[PDB]
């Protein structure tokens, strides 16, 4: 029952290395062949290479020959996808799996690879809270908006940890050469304007990490 | 090598669900190809409800079956409803491991559509104090797809350097995105009339801005 | 006739014209060869039993 526990979108150079790993949580890896493979993100998958159960070696896909390599963080039955040859075409998903019956019985998480140059710097934090006027009804808008991600990404949740629902937390999105990663959501108006969620976009591949409170609009 | 000539997308609808009949290119159908069906939603995961030609899939309920169907792979993502559609990966594995084929994006009867939920606040007093303006209108939790953005630009529909949200699969399960519009400090400073209108399915409705 | 091992099971461990399951123990955890009879194999030198 593999769940891949692994990494989000790493990023990396042109040519250069970098490991997205996946250590397999829920299922027994440890004599699980399970699938950590590249995403190709038009069709989805990516046939990268599964990974052996006892020796920790995978083996690798006909176009995984190249970008994915094999590794074995085998403390739970996992491993990791290396990233050699980084490319202009390599932007793309990663996806790891694993079960019995010779497909994968489970398909885990991976994560996205920005193999790209950009900036040296994180999205950064700007409010979007209830006005000086309204900002109040059932409940009021709020959001933030981490921009600047350039190299990108930052994640934006509402209420940072302390809330989880109700933050409608969205994408980073490419403009201006950065990362736009913020959100909306239904904030509280029967718990706003004294308390609110302290709204989160955490990226440290540039350094960001803003958490917007309770903010007064005016 | 191989192909899933089938269905690419599958057909399903309320009352039922769609069996997407992955026909052969590969040769026949079997479970020794391990042809599957590895659903999947917005947040882009493949996951197993059918496979191996004769399996089923672990938290699934009765929505799924995975065999050989029709001359090629059957993967079915049949009990389709508001929890029983998904698009699914075709999935081959002749005896190395279950990777994608066509895999057919079966539907299920259900999400409604219903206005998206905007909300308005300014943009950041130091982002006019840093020479910007972004007025958030934000629609979240909307329904069907359609989504309406009306950059009140100059008080009237100016698209003078406005800047929309991302469309996400989100907590309403639907629709959802951010809008600010967008002018400067003094670009939008002399004229302090900002709009942001959120349309939801064909309706548009407005707001102006605060200070 | 299956000559199985055993590394995750002793069913891994299997002689059979008849097929079984193994869990978490593919090659590596597995053992296969090919022993069977209805053959009296009389000289065979450079492939030992």
């Amino acid at each position: 029952q593999i769940q891949l526990v692994q990494s989000g979108r790493e990023v990396k150079n042109p040519g250069e290395t970098v490991k997205i790993s996946c250590k397999a949580s829920g299922y027994t890896f440890t004599e699980y062949p399970m699938l950590w493979v590249k995403q190709a993100p038009g069709k989805g998958f990516r046939w990268m290479g599964l990974i052996y159960t006892n020796t920790g070696e995978p083996t690798y896909a006909e176009e995984f020959k190249g970008r994915f390599v094999f590794s074995l963080e085998i403390s739970a039955s996992t491993a990791y996808l290396q990233i050699n040859n980084l490319t202009n075409e390599d932007t793309a998903t990663y996806f790891c799996v694993r079960d019995y019956f010779i497909s994968l019985d489970y398909w885990g998480q991976g994560t996205t690879l920005t193999v790209s140059s950009a900036k040296t710097t994180a999205p950064s934090v700007y409010p979007l809270a209830p006005v000086c006027g309204g900002t109040t009804g059932s409940s009021v808008t709020l959001g933030c908006l981490v921009k600047g991600y350039f190299p990108e990404p930052v994640t934006l949740t509402w209420n940072s940890g302390s809330l989880s629902s109700g933050v409608h937390t969205f994408p980073a999105l490419l403009q201006s050469g950065l990362y736009t990663l913020s959100s909306s959501v239904t904030v509280t108006s029967n718990t706003w304007p004294s308390q609110t969620i302290t709204c989160n976009v955490a990226h440290p591949a540039s350094s960001t990490k803003v958490d917007k409170k309770i903010e007064s609009r005016r | 090598q191989a192909v899933v000539t089938q269905e690419s997308a599958l057909t399903t609808s309320p009352g039922e669900t769609v069996t997407l009949t992955c026909r052969s290119n590969i040769g026949a159908v079997t479970s020794s190809n391990c042809a599957n069906w590895v659903q999947e939603k917005p947040d882009h995961f493949f996951t197993g409800l059918i496979g191996d030609t004769n399996n089923r899939r672990s938290g699934v309920p009765a929505r799924f079956s995975g065999s050989l169907i029709g001359d090629k792979a059957a993967l079915t993502i049949t009990g389709a409803q508001t929890e029983d559609e998904a698009i699914y990966f075709c999935a081959l594995w002749y005896n190395n491991l279950w990777v994608f084929g066509g895999g057919t994006k079966l539907t299920v009867l259900g999400q409604p559509k219903s206005s998206p939920s905007v909300t308005l606040f300014p943009p950041s007093s130091e982002e006019l104090e840093t020479n910007k303006a972004t007025l958030v209108c934000t629609i979240t939790d909307f329904y069907p797809g359609v989504v309406t953005v009306d950059w009140k630009v100059d008080g009237t529909p100016v698209t003078q350097g406005m800047e929309t949200t991302q469309p996400s699969k989100q907590s309403n399960n639907k629709y959802m995105a951010s809008s600010y519009l967008t002018l400067t400090a003094r670009a939008w400073e002399r004229h302090s009339s900002y709009s942001c209108q959120v349309t939801h399915e064909g309706h548009t409705v407005e707001k102006s801005l605060s200070r | 006739t299956i000559r199985y091992n055993c590394t995750c099971g002793r069913d891994n461990v299997g002689t059979t014209s008849t097929d079984k399951t193994i869990n978490t123990c593919k090659i590596d955890q597995c053992h296969a060869a090919v022993t069977s009879h209805d053959k009296w194999q009389f000289t065979s030198p450079f492939v030992p039993r």
